[PDB]
RNA sequence: UUUCACUCAUUUCGUUAAAUGUUAA
RNA sequence: UGUAAGUUAGCAAGAAAGAGUAGCUCUGGUGAUUAUCGAAUCAGAACUUUAAAGGUUAGGGGAAUCCGACUGUUUAAUAAAAACAUAGCAUUCUGAUAAAUCUAAAAGGUUCAUUACAGAAUGUGAUUUCUGCCCAGUGCUCUG
RNA sequence: AGGAUUGAAAGGGAAUAAGAUUAAUAGUUCUUAAUCAAGAGAAAUGGUAACAUAUCAUGAACUUUAAAAUGGAGUGUGAAAAUCUACGGAAGAGUUCUCUUUUCUUCUUAACAAAAGUAAAUUCCACUGAAAUGAAUCAAUCAGAGAAGUGGAAUUUAUUGGCUUUGUAAGAAAUUCAAUGAAUUGUGGUAUUUUUGCAGUCUUCAUAAAAAUUAAAGGGAAUCUUUUGCUCGUAC
């Protein structure tokens, strides 16, 4: 079908190919379905900026703009779990 | 308008003191005796004529009766 | 000449802001003893979108601990976050995500979100998309403790200010380029009349300082002193430097 | 082709303003005000449609018959059965084992 | 055995949902018309009412009075507790038999309120409380 | 005069002015 | 049927270029119900003539150079553009009792139902490649 | 108990239609047929379940939920109407020295209700437990937090209950005939368009109103007939 213009061949020849490259990583994690973490399945699907529901689980998560888990959001969730322990252990 | 299924409701209808009414219609294949009531006009499609002659005999002396046939009144 | 458009911005006309869908004021619940003196259980009963800010707000329910009835709050939304979740605010909560604890209990080194600069006044800093204020330290012989502030200002604040755990959900929303023209007038639905912005030395000298003549140019400095009035005062305004940085 | 006016004075096609053009008698058409569509119950925590219960127009609800605007259950109007289910069950555990945790553990 | 007669359960599903009920005769495998394990419960319909000293005796009388019924119910929308009555007590229980229960008609209104009579004279003696207590959603 | 400590005018806030402070249990 | 150089590899492209098309008489393909019933659509063959899209509706095409990247807006009534906007790039200030800013004043007002992934002030104008040297003069600033 | 006034003849909103009538007004008058609001004369059953019962079958304070009340695109399809068409006709009209079993017109039905017969789509319930993985769409999409199968329940489809049908109702209206009175008013289509719904799919750094007003729930306090419906606009 395409040689290398996946998903932003939609845009055609007018927006640049640095930035017709950028916005097709970004265009395709935002399309993707992500493993669910209440129920395991592959069922999430964005519905706003920031808002993931899992389809199959009636689920609503609150996530990143276009990804449902940010890499600086798990990094602070792992952080907090060692405060706690660390805190609730003397 | 409501619609009166079998002969127990219509002579029980008549007998009944709410009634004002009676006209009766004469088709080519039935018989149709519409008592207008207070709030609804309750009518009774017959295709038997013996029938039809006990429900004529059923209706009190006193109420106007109205005959109509291919000529409207 | 005439009055430019930044004066023009103060007088609460066509800029005033597009507030009609909003969801409400996103703020922590109203302190009081059950606050500060125990943890009151919230339930996020939905997770919603309010036009006009990048990140989705929580739909908490509380229960009234003195009456007969519901608390319908409206919280900023912590990264991860889900529908149904059990959410503890009070002075021995537990350090968990979502939770809303004074910031005298979070260790040195916790991120919270949503924290107030002067206690009970119901959030302030950090209320953002994916933004967060890190703590640095305690002091508990006046009851202040230092924060990091997203800027990366640091802040001393009182040791009762309340703050949220964790990260304002919605982050990376600014890293996917805008393409078209369209897209950004749709940025500004939900917000104050600004998009499209004419270059001052394309205007005429009566509208704007760099109304320019012949060429399109500036003329004098665009740097400028804080106390230009008014009117003068367009460009770079006290600036230390200019220039790209290295 | 019978062409058709609109016999209220409204002449816009909104929303309250919808009409049906049907035959009358002589091959003549008439205009009708039709209603506009209505959503129904939904599950208080779940957000289901509620089955059992019309969908119309609020008012309309008090003319029904004082069966037809609900279902014979527990909260019966505002929880699907799975809705109850969960608050029957959430109730009962919970007591049973703050009866066995706490109290004479 | 988890259901055996006796044993207290509470109803999941139906018109009676959340009301606490007493097994009676159970059938894991359903008989030619009823396709479905099952099991004839008799329970409290309406819970007796809180009663004080300022009252007279006959509304006491009629305040702490319980309504009962008498239903065939499927076992998976029951779920058993770990109570159970003594049949003894509840004689009339045990009368209680799936023959006692034809489809489509009314259950016999005398024998509901002769269990209903000894649900309350064993209630008013305060002999069983989980029973007779109410179950808050 | 400068550096301190307080609040009592004064500022900025928050609520349904809904357990503040100190004893007591 | 056939289609080039160039290219951000998406396009160019309806590129360019060539052939067919009428009337009449027929043939075949595409289904439903279980022999009957039904749909406009496609392909093919003899014959005839005034040799067939053209009554009406209905792209001229190609090789280059300059400017603006593009879609959009503009001097109502002589300028529609290479001008404005644009996305992208960059710089400055501000931790909210702030920054910008309206008012004669004000428990006054706007961005702000907001909180640095934010608010305000500017220059250049997509992408690719790259942004060299100069702090003397005038500005701005200094944690002095 | 909680916050004053105004702000929409296109937003929300209790309830009406067909025929006839005037030189001119008609969802407004007349005939016939309806609807709505406000009044007057120890407390129920059935179903395993989803849930169902001409008012029924008590339900206060207080609290909660839902409705009123929600973008757009595109594809599929249910139903109605218009046009076209198949079979059978009845009445009238046009062409006719050349033919034409021919060409043209009419063959209709309201609000409000009823329930012979019978649909499409979606969601739930019971039995059972899927691998050799199956089920399905134009596309999708789904399943041990349970598929497919069988049997059920519910809601939507321009009023009751969607369509044919019925009451209203043929007594009206249309087409003819006679001089007010007489005749007829079947059944279909795997066709096009329009309208109105439904089901999923796509898209947003856009998520696409509020209140009056209504109903239900949790809680257990207490022990059919009839009257009236005012103010203003209404011609063109």
């Amino acid at each position: 079908r395409t040689k290398k213009v996946g998903i932003v061949g939609k845009y055609g020849t007018r927006y640049g190919a640095s930035l017709r490259k950028v916005i097709k990583k970004i265009e395709i994690a935002q399309h993707s379905k992500y493993v669910c973490p209440f129920c395991c399945k592959e069922a999430v699907r964005r519905t706003a900026c920031g808002i993931w529901e899992c389809k199959g689980c009636g689920k609503q998560i609150a996530g990143g703009a276009y990804t449902l888990s940010t890499i600086s959001g798990a990094t602070v969730r792992s952080t907090v779990r060692r405060l706690r322990d660390a805190k609730n252990s003397q | 308008p409501k619609q009166v299924q079998e002969f127990k409701q219509i002579l029980k209808l008549l007998k009944s003191g709410s009634i004002r009414a009676v006209r009766v219609k004469t088709n080519g294949e039935n018989t149709k005796f519409k008592v207008r009531c207070a709030k609804y006009l309750y009518t009774y499609i017959c295709a038997d004529k013996a029938k039809a002659e006990e429900l004529k005999k059923a209706i009190p002396k006193d109420i106007h009766v109205v005959e109509i046939a291919k000529k409207a009144p | 000449g005439r009055r430019t458009l930044s004066q023009r911005k103060g007088r609460g006309s066509i800029f005033k802001s597009r507030s009609h869908h909003k969801l409400g004021v996103a703020q922590h619940r109203a302190i009081d003893f059950f606050e500060r003196h125990s943890t009151v259980r919230g339930l996020v009963k939905s997770i919603e979108h309010d036009p006009g800010r990048g990140a989705p707000l929580a739909r908490v329910v509380f229960r009234n601990p003195r009456q007969y009835g519901l608390d319908k709050e409206l919280f900023i939304c912590a990264e991860g976050l889900y529908s149904g979740q059990y959410i503890y605010c009070g002075s021995k909560a537990s350090l968990h995500i979502g939770n809303v604890l004074p910031i005298g209990q979070c260790p040195e080194g916790t991120v919270v979100c949503n924290v107030e600069s002067k206690p009970g006044d119901r959030g302030i800093i950090a209320r953002a998309s994916g933004n967060y204020a890190t703590v640095i330290s305690h002091n508990a012989d006046n009851e202040t403790t230092r924060i990091r502030l997203p800027s990366g200002a640091k802040k001393t604040l009182k040791s009762n200010c309340r703050a949220m755990v964790g990260i304002i959900a919605g982050g990376g929303r600014t890293e996917k380029p805008i393409l078209k023209a369209g897209v950004a007038y749709r940025m500004y639905k939900a917000k104050r009349t600004t998009w499209p912005r004419v270059r001052g030395v394309a205007m005429n000298p009566v509208d704007h300082p760099h109304g320019g003549g012949n060429h399109q140019h500036v003329g004098h400095p665009t740097t400028l002193k804080r106390s230009s009035p008014p009117g003068q005062k367009a460009g770079k305004v006290a600036a230390r430097r200019t220039g790209l940085i290295r | 082709a019978v062409r058709v006016t609109y016999v209220r004075k409204h002449s816009y096609n909104t929303k309250s303003n919808g009409i049906r053009i049907v035959k009358t008698a002589g091959g003549n058409m008439t205009v009708q005000h039709r209603q506009k569509i209505s959503n129904g119950v939904r599950c208080g925590d779940c957000g289901c449609v509620l089955a059992g219960i019309r969908h119309i127009r609020p008012h309309q609800y008090g003319w029904l018959g004082k069966s037809k605007r609900t279902v014979t259950r527990a909260y019966g109007g505002v929880k699907c059965h799975k809705c109850v289910q969960k608050k029957i069950l959430r109730a009962f555990l919970i007591n049973e084992h703050n009866l066995i945790k706490l109290a004479a553990a | 055995k988890i259901l055996a007669p006796g044993r207290v359960v509470i109803i999941l599903s139906g018109r009676f949902a959340g009301k606490k009920a007493v097994v009676s005769s159970v059938n894991l495998q359903g008989t030619k018309d009823r396709k479905y394990g099952f099991v004839t419960v008799v329970g409290v319909e309406r819970a007796p009412l809180k009663i004080t000293r300022k009252m007279s005796a006959k509304v006491q009388e009629m305040r702490t009075s319980v309504k009962s019924f008498c239903k065939v119910i499927n076992v998976n929308h029951v779920m058993p507790t770990k109570y159970t009555v003594n049949l003894e007590q509840f004689n009339l229980i045990k009368q209680v038999k799936i023959n006692n229960f034809e489809a489509g008609k009314v259950y016999p209104i005398s024998q509901k309120k002769a269990i209903s009579s000894q649900f309350a004279e064993e209630y008013r003696k305060g002999k069983e409380s989980w029973l007779f207590t109410k179950l808050r959603f």
